[PDB]
């Protein structure tokens, strides 16, 4: 019983190389999907020259980063400012066109990247608050009721119809799956192989 | 009788697509529009 | 702190308070403490330009002596000159420190359906006694456990290399492309602007990400901060004699990283206080002493596999007691 | 000894008073032998003074002895159940014993079926995750670099840059315009009482002593690399330089010491000295 014995001992042999390796070949795919981030905090954003950098164009944005001080806030304004052309985008509802167009992030405010995204379900809110910012009662220098802007605005925050208005207004197991559709075809196959055989019987 | 003037962005000013744009404020409404 | 009334020269301790009174012995200086009006180490503004806090005092010259934990900063040595350095200082980093998690890398509608797939397989089996079809269907059986046990050690072989590869963050470069921890200090520190003003690229960020949630990522004061660490992931530069001497009393905290840059604390004057140059003479005379090293201690003073072991040996004894039913 | 057997000429060979590399500094004096050669203290500055662009305007430099770069040079039967955790497999064995034990215990088909399953359950496990574990540390081993372009090194805060100190490499990094090597330059000035090193011996020193690396020259790395094992020469060539025959501005025989540094390599017994002298499973 040698002569078997050479085929089981190749076919062991074999089938334990094959399956190593697609253990191998699968782990390694999950790792690579698992360890991509891949770009979350935005100064990586400003280093990936492969995505591309943002703002609404000349905006108060374009305000902050532009003539910023801090470094990679600085390096973000001088790839703002190198292919600018290519590289800034005017109207903030073409700046959700453009993220959802190809690889440029708008760099939004916070209520802009609440209400879009809100609205829209495949753009993220990548990041977190670049900077703290507030979109007040602008007026004249020394406007007729600028302290009376200020007053019944704390009066209405105090009245808090404000939010009442930003509600109102500013409003794995299924991936190895198909395993189970093999197991049970297979398994109704060979019933039915059997059911064959009693026949045969 | 205060010229209070603006430049429409979503959803700040909702910009209601009212075809029919009546004057002013009556133009188009919103958050901002109601907070105004 | 006591159980009468003190004050002023009398309301304090520590080992600072002994430099006074050892600095004192020596050059027959007679001295009252106060404390900081603004409450801070105090710096240069942000646009006035003029110094904050006991720097803006001293720069008042509104009080003579300033030996306190100070850092002798070259720009706050352009604002009041110092001593020689009282203790040795460098920024730090101080920061903190089941039986599901056997069938954690497969989603457990799987692991439950492939149960309910061995009964049926097992039931297919049995309905076969009504041995070629048996063959087939141990075949399609032999396929599904390699499909499930081979991508089970691919999800655990990929879900322990990432978290393998993750921790800790014992660098400043590891707090620096962290976004996680919050990284701080106390206000107006000459700590914040050896960060602040730094140009080491690393600290520049760090310095962005700090200033930028200013209102909430620094602190106030360094127990505050230590309040801040042992509260929550609000992580703080500090000094190093501070680190050590919280370190040795909070075992939950921890002391992360090297030494970010070296400087050291002591006596400030301002510009022209004659008793600074024979003061730096006796600091040197007590340095030859010991007694700031007297001082200094005087007052510086079976993850998983293990649940899977407990699922075997559970097996194990229910079915013992199944071989006492079958005696039975 | 054969430039002088060229120039029929003695030499009195002495030391470089400071001794440093010489650099120029913002008093604008060049530094050490630099400052030697700018003080007409001495003519024949012999050594290894590197022909750069402020060593040029500061005094006459001749033809190279040979060419040079700046290089880093940095420092570098019992996995058998090690990725397992190596209290495990006392548990392990145990339970091995103890599932042959409830197995005899059976002797004296069903109820051994039943745990038949449950070792096998067991055992699937169990080396699935040997096999995983092993992955996940072949792996993090395989994947680290972990510092070979010098542009990192200049981004890593935990590495230590370092020069030797005053040098003219140290012009090099400091006075350059590139944008990592001016963050090199900056965290070169930054905590230079940690970061900044005076002698090349030392520089060794602490390259075999912590995370810091000698930012020294090519054919330093070369002497020294070929000297010792345990240190690697990290990059490749930061720039291109040479050690040129340093001389005043219009020397008697600086013409005459290019020619006959053109001759000697001509004669190639320059290379000769270069040989003789800067020589799982």
């Amino acid at each position: 019983a040698l002569s078997t014995r050479i085929v089981s001992g190749v076919w062991w042999a074999f089938t334990l190389i094959i399956i190593s390796s697609y253990t191998a070949n699968l782990a390694a795919f999950l790792t690579v999907q698992r360890m991509e981030v891949p770009v979350e905090s935005a100064d990586d954003l400003a280093d990936q020259t492969n995505i591309e950098y943002g703002t609404i164009h000349a905006g108060s944005t374009m305000t902050f980063f532009q003539n910023s001080r801090y470094q990679t806030y600085q390096r973000m304004w001088n790839y703002m400012q190198s292919k600018q052309p290519s590289v800034f985008v005017k109207s903030t509802e073409e700046g959700i066109a453009r993220v959802l167009n190809s690889r440029y992030a708008f760099l939004l405010e916070s209520t802009m990247n609440e209400y879009h995204r809100r609205l829209n379900c495949n753009l993220t809110q990548i990041g977190g608050l670049l900077d703290t910012k507030g979109y007040g009662i602008g007026m004249p220098l020394g406007s007729p009721f600028r302290d009376e802007i200020t007053l019944a605005i704390l009066q209405l925050q105090e009245n808090n119809r404000l939010e009442i208005l930003k509600r109102k207004w500013w409003e794995g197991m299924e991936n190895i799956g198909g395993i189970f559709v093999v197991l049970i075809a297979g398994l109704i196959i060979a019933v039915f192989v059997a059911v064959m055989e009693f026949i045969y019987k | 009788t205060l010229v209070v003037t603006t430049i429409l962005e979503n959803p700040y000013v909702m910009r209601r697509p009212n075809f029919q744009a009546l004057s002013g404020n009556e133009r188009f409404e919103g958050f901002c529009v109601d907070m105004l | 702190k006591s159980d009468k009334p003190l004050y002023g020269n009398d309301r304090f301790e520590g080992y600072c308070i002994d430099l006074l009174r050892e600095l004192s012995t020596i050059l027959g200086f007679t001295y009252e403490i106060r404390l900081v009006e603004d409450g801070k180490y105090g710096a240069q503004d942000d646009v006035n330009g003029q110094w904050n806090g006991m720097v803006r005092e001293l720069i008042d010259h509104k009080a003579d002596l300033a030996v306190a934990p100070l850092a002798i900063t070259y720009v706050r040595e352009k604002v009041i000159d110092f001593s020689k350095p009282f203790m040795t200082l460098g920024i730090s980093i101080l920061y903190r420190k089941g039986v599901f998690s056997f069938l954690n890398p497969l989603s457990p509608d799987i692991w439950m359906y492939v149960l309910l797939a061995y009964l049926g397989v097992s039931v297919v089996l049995f309905v076969i006694a009504r041995a070629l079809s048996t063959r087939i269907v141990g075949g399609i059986w032999w396929f599904f456990t390699l499909i499930i046990i081979s991508s089970y050690t691919a999800n655990l072989a990929a879900f322990l290399t990432v978290e393998r590869m993750e921790s800790p963050i014992d660098s400043a470069d590891d707090l620096a492309k962290q976004t996680k921890i919050e990284y701080g200090a106390v206000e107006d520190g000459a700590t914040m602007t050896f960060f602040k003003k730094s140009k080491i690229s690393t600290y520049d960020k760090m310095w962005a990400f700090m200033s930028s949630r200013r209102q909430s990522v620094l602190v106030k004061s360094n127990e505050e901060g230590i309040q801040r660490v042992l509260t929550s992931d609000y992580a703080f530069l500090m000094e190093s004699t501070t680190i050590e001497f919280v370190t040795q009393r909070n075992c939950n905290l921890t002391q992360i990283g090297g030494l970010i840059d070296s400087k050291g604390y002591g006596v400030g004057t301002p510009m022209g206080s004659p008793y600074r140059d024979k003061i730096t003479i006796a600091i040197l005379q007590l340095q030859e002493e010991g007694k700031l090293h007297m001082m200094k201690e005087k007052w510086w003073r079976v993850q998983n596999i293990g649940g899977i072991f407990i699922v075997l040996a559970a097996g194990l004894v229910l079915s013992v007691f199944v071989a006492v039913g079958e005696f039975l | 000894r054969e430039l002088a057997e060229l120039l029929r000429f003695r030499y009195r060979l002495r030391l470089v008073e400071d001794g440093l590399y010489g650099a120029p500094e913002p008093n604008g004096s060049w530094t050490g032998m630099v400052g030697e050669l700018i003080n007409r203290k001495a003519d024949l500055a012999v050594a290894a003074f590197t022909i750069t662009a402020e060593r040029e305007k500061v005094i006459d430099f001749s033809k190279p002895f040979m060419t040079l770069g700046i290089s880093i040079l940095y420092r570098v039967y019992f996995s058998f159940l090690d990725p397992f955790s190596p209290a495990v497999w006392l548990f392990m064995l145990l339970a091995y014993l103890a599932v042959s034990v409830v197995l005899f215990l059976a002797a004296r088909a069903l109820s051994t079926r039943i745990v038949s399953g449950v070792w096998w359950a067991f055992t699937l496990i169990i080396i699935s995750s040997y096999t995983a574990n092993l992955a996940a540390f072949l792996t993090v081993q395989r994947m680290e670099v972990p510092v070979e372009s010098a542009d990192d090194l200049a981004d890593q805060t935990n590495i230590e840059y370092g020069t030797i100190h005053a040098g003219s490499t140290m012009t090099f990094f400091q006075n350059s315009r590139y944008q990592t090597y001016q963050r090199m330059w900056n965290y070169m000035q930054s905590k230079q009482p940690s970061v900044f090193v005076k002698s090349t011996e030392e520089g060794i020193a602490r390259v075999l002593n912590s995370r810091y690396a000698f930012l020294l020259e090519s054919t330093m790395n070369e002497y020294h690399r070929r000297l010792n094992c345990n240190l690697t020469q990290i990059g490749g060539l930061l720039d291109t330089k040479g050690y040129g025959i340093g001389m005043p501005l219009g020397s008697p025989f600086r013409d005459e010491i290019t020619l006959a540094i053109l001759q000697l390599q001509e004669n190639n017994r320059l290379e000769i000295l270069k040989r003789k002298w800067w020589e799982g499973m």
